[PDB]
């Protein structure tokens, strides 16, 4: 088995910059390496093929080199449209492997999140369990610490996020977490409140309510 | 000019088999390989095996020898992939490609199929508010709901700017869960006028409900 | 051109010397021979012929002879015009592809070969030759062998699972019962034909397997209809229908290698020569492959110290490798070259997308009517390629080589199989015979044929070469740049057989089959 290591997982870089993607083999593959681009919702599209050679229909920028087992995707300069993942592939020997992907981001200036709680629902209160939300809209970069606090004992296992793509117009990230639990559990505690820790803030917001009223 | 079109979304559960397809047309389907992938969500791309025209020649993966099965009719240019003892582990999407040589160089995908693999049994999403106030942000929670996918929009699209339909999150349980959340100035020409047209199409549900600030 | 009679007269003219009635001979046969500008191809030939021949008579005739040094130079003049004649004259090549697959079931292996052909080459009709007689030779030979085996096994059982019986001596005492199990078929089928003339082979094979080994014919015919049906699917061309070949001279050498010998390749050798004399075109055998284009691989230079099969079976192995023409294929030899070497081939084969970018077609080839093009390898000649024309001089010298050669044969094992004698006995009488009538000149000939009898059934044993394969189309060449008929001792260099060669372009020889099935000949195994 060729296992395929990619580097760097993550990179980011502003449009005119110069993207330069790594692909390692375990062993010698020749040239036999294709480079293929995938954006979310969409199938993967082949870039170069056999480390350098040009594929019809795609810009000029994308080129590639290597030999061996080091190869390269180099992006001259960076198109709004050039962010997505890029995958690499060894052709030569069977089975025949992938790399686990790059993820080309958009890097943009530090952008606090906007730190919002929810009670749950009428509906959904009596109707079993109860949703708590806590949404951090349009922030940069990706990486949060969400802390649901109870009676200001911490949680955890009893929570999930979700974190959408980088948006196309500013750039940023938006995370929902969501605190899942019991009427019961839910109808014994006071405080709810959601603890939030990003780039951006000095220091970690505390959003929070009690049961429900005003 | 040249297409792969694929079988549609596909749910079984565990055990159970299933047969996806692939028709190409608008070049010679005796000349280039049909190459079969799969990627489960957020992980990499494997290549599962391929078959070419001509003669049912097959090559697997050492990982799919045993679990697929490449056929085609070439009478209709058409791939066929199947799936015996089915995991929940492979629930992921199967794409369908072209090469000219055995070895995968794949230059032309199809859309690729969902196969969704899990114990869960269709059932509609429970839609509940999510419209605190006190600029200020409101939405809903589509909750419990499966198979995947749910189309979450708001007001059929009129103001669009700031919304955000999270991706949906699988639960213990086996149903997903997702949230759209929209940011508005409040004191504005909007004070209401905010619904969730939400839809779910395996289940045949479509409610649009309206909520606003608590009442205190 | 060839020189003329008033150059040739200048040539070898010696004064104070009589115009001997030899030499003028000569004269006035290249004079009227420059007046045969109408004549065919092979009319002018068979002038040159008669040119040499007044030649070796005055050099003969006239030892001491002054115009000796200018007559062997003019006769060097005359092989170079027969060359000229040749590579001048050409006329279009019948677009016949002719395989040969006789005495059982076609395989499956030859068959995708054949299909690779027929993918290239739409304008050309195929014929596969089979027997709709002797589906069961192969059955036959096979149960008398195994048969023969387990004899040899009974006897010697006590030191088979020890040293002391080398395959060497195993050969040789299951040979013995070999030749009177096969003695004993040919006596059968000799009654059964003058007491009842109207059955075929496969009538008296599958009865006689029915008898002496226990064998079911309802399985049999069953075989045969199976035999039948698959090889007609595929342009099958049966030798019964043949009437020129079953008529002429040639066939009771056809059926003593089919029914008596059971040397389905040897009976090959023979029909082959006689199809492509009779109708013309391409023979070749089941394991070879169209031509790679040249433009191909030209971008991949080939390593210094390697041989011509190995980079050959490379570029096989790489197209099937990625093409799958052929399923199965092997990569011993792709498998040996460096990562990028290989990542080489796999691109150019990746920018190809259609056959036709891969293998070449024949296409419109032409040929003179006095050649017959024969297939090189490392070793030389070997007839698994022939291009020839219809009724080829060249063809005839090869099937009048190969009749005279079997006569020598059959003239001294006639009387020694007709004695109701042993192997050994039978050997030794055989062998006794070829010494007595070898003369200085056919030496190697006969050197071969002491084997004969063994053929088949024993590892490294090359008498069908001698008899019906190369070394008579060697001898055939021969005989047409030596203005002869008859030849037996071999004297051509490559330079001189290069003339007949088919071009590289148009057979891939190399392939895995071919190299699967040559000989191998130390797998000496014992068996379990």
């Amino acid at each position: 088995e060729i296992v395929l290591t990619q580097s760097p997982a993550t990179l980011s870089l502003s449009p005119g910059e110069r993207a330069t993607l790594s692909c390692r083999a375990s062993q010698s593959v020749g040239t036999s390496i294709h480079w293929y681009q995938q954006k979310p919702g969409q199938a993967p599209r082949l870039l170069i093929k056999f480390a350098s050679e040009s594929i019809s229909g795609i810009p000029a920028r994308f080129s590639g080199s290597g030999s061996g087992t080091d190869f390269t995707l180099t992006i001259s300069s960076l198109e709004p449209e050039d962010f997505a993942v890029y995958y690499c592939q060894q052709s030569n020997k069977w089975p025949f492997t992938f790399g686990q992907g790059t993820k080309l981001e958009i890097k943009r200036t530090v952008a606090a999140p906007s730190v919002f709680i929810f009670p749950p629902s009428d509906e959904q209160l009596k109707s079993g369990t109860a949703s708590v939300v806590c949404l951090l809209n349009n922030f940069y970069p990706r990486e949060a610490k969400v802390q649901w606090k109870v009676d200001n004992a911490l949680q955890s296992g009893n929570s999930q996020e979700s974190v959408t793509e980088q948006d196309s117009k500013d750039s940023t990230y938006s995370l929902s977490s969501t605190l899942t639990l019991s009427k019961a559990d839910y109808e014994k505690h006071k405080v709810y409140a959601c603890e939030v820790t990003h780039q951006g803030l000095s220091s970690p917001v505390t959003k929070s309510f009690n049961r429900g009223e005003c | 000019q040249v297409q792969l079109v694929q079988s549609g979304a596909e749910v079984k559960k565990p055990g159970a088999s299933v047969k996806v397809s692939c028709k190409a047309s608008g070049y010679p389907f005796t000349n280039y390989f049909m190459h079969w992938v799969r990627q489960a969500p957020g992980q990499r791309l494997e290549w599962i095996g391929r078959i070419n025209p001509y003669n049912g020649a097959t090559s697997y993966s050492l990982n799919f020898r045993d679990k697929a099965t490449i056929t085609l009719d070439k009478s209709a240019s058409t791939a066929y992939m199947e799936l015996s003892s089915l995991r929940s582990e492979d629930t992921a999407v199967y794409y369908c490609a072209r090469s000219t040589i055995t070895s995968p160089l794949l230059d032309f995908w199809g859309q690729g199929t969902l196969v969704t693999v899990s114990s869960a049994s269709t059932k509609g999403p429970s839609v509940f508010p999510l419209a605190p106030s006190s600029t200020a942000a409101l939405g809903c929670l589509v909750k419990d709901y499966f198979p995947e996918p749910v189309t979450v929009s708001w007001n059929s699209g009129a103001l669009t700017s700031g919304v955000h339909t999270f991706p949906a999150v699988l639960q213990s349980s086996g149903l997903y869960s997702l949230s759209s959340v929209v940011t508005v100035p409040s004191s504005s020409l909007g004070t209401q006028t905010y619904i969730c047209n939400v839809n779910h199409k395996p289940s045949n549900t479509k409610v649009d409900k309206r909520v606003e600030p608590k009442s205190c | 051109s060839l020189v003329n009679r008033k150059q040739l007269e200048k040539m070898a003219n010696v004064r104070f010397r009589v115009q001997e009635d030899e030499y003028v001979a000569i004269l006035d046969a290249l004079e009227e021979y420059h007046n045969m500008s109408e004549n065919t191809v092979v009319e002018k030939y068979l002038k040159l012929k008669d040119i040499n021949s007044l030649t070796d008579i005055y050099i003969d005739t006239y030892k001491k002879s002054g115009r000796n040094k200018a007559l062997k130079k003019f006769k060097e003049y005359l092989v170079t015009e027969v060359l000229e004649l040749k590579n001048n004259n050409l006329t279009p090549v019948e677009k016949n592809l002719h395989f040969v697959w006789i005495g059982g079931q076609i395989n499956d292996t030859a068959i995708n070969y054949i299909n690779q052909w027929k993918d290239v080459n739409s304008d050309y009709n195929v014929n596969v030759f089979y027997d709709s007689n002797a589906f069961l030779i192969n059955t036959l030979k096979k149960t008398i062998v195994e048969s023969a085996t387990n004899d040899t096994l009974e006897s010697f059982r006590e030191n088979l699972n020890d040293p002391r019986f080398d395959y060497n001596k195993f050969y040789r005492k299951r040979m013995e019962i070999i030749y009177d199990k096969q003695k004993n078929f040919i006596n059968y089928y000799k009654t059964q034909r003058e007491e009842n003339p109207d059955l075929i082979i496969d009538d008296i094979v599958k009865i006689y397997l029915s008898n002496e080994y226990s064998k079911d014919i309802d399985e049999l015919n069953s075989y045969i209809e199976e035999s039948l049906n698959k090889v007609t699917e595929n342009s099958g061309n049966d030798v019964r229908n043949f009437e020129e070949f079953k008529g002429g001279e040639s066939f009771k050498l056809y059926e003593q290698e089919l029914v008596e010998r059971w040397n389905l390749a040897a009976a090959s050798d023979i029909l082959r020569i006689s199809a492509l004399k009779e109708v013309g075109g391409v023979y070749l055998d089941v394991d070879m492959l169209p031509g790679i284009q040249p433009d191909l691989f030209e971008s991949i230079e080939k390593p210094s110290s390697v041989t011509v099969d190995f980079w050959e079976m490379v570029k096989l192995e790489a197209i099937m490798k990625y093409k799958e023409y052929i399923p199965g294929y092997t990569s011993e030899h792709f498998d040996m070259l460096d990562e990028e070497v290989q990542s080489s081939f796999e691109s150019v084969l990746a920018s190809k997308s259609d056959k036709s970018e891969i293998f070449s077609s024949l296409g419109d080839m032409e040929a003179s009517p006095l050649e017959v093009k024969i297939a090189f390898n490392s070793k030389g000649i070997i007839n698994q390629g022939l291009i020839s024309v219809k009724d080829s001089y060249c063809s005839n010298l090869i099937v009048k080589q190969i009749e005279n050669r079997y006569k020598i044969l059959n003239n001294s094992l006639n009387p020694a199989i007709s004695e109701d004698n042993d192997f050994n006995t039978t050997t030794n009488a055989f062998i006794d015979s070829i010494m007595a009538e070898a003369n200085a000149d056919n030496g190697r000939f006969m050197m071969e044929l002491g084997k004969y009898l063994r053929v088949g059934f024993f590892p490294d044993v090359k008498t069908t070469i001698n008899l019906s394969g190369p070394e008579a189309y060697a001898a055939a060449y021969q005989d047409l740049l030596m203005f002869k008929e008859g030849s037996m001792n071999i004297h051509l260099i490559e330079a001189d057989l290069r003339n007949f060669e088919i071009s590289k372009t148009n057979i891939s020889q190399s392939t895995e089959q071919e190299m699967a099935s040559l000989w191998s000949f130390d797998d000496a195994r014992a068996k379990a």
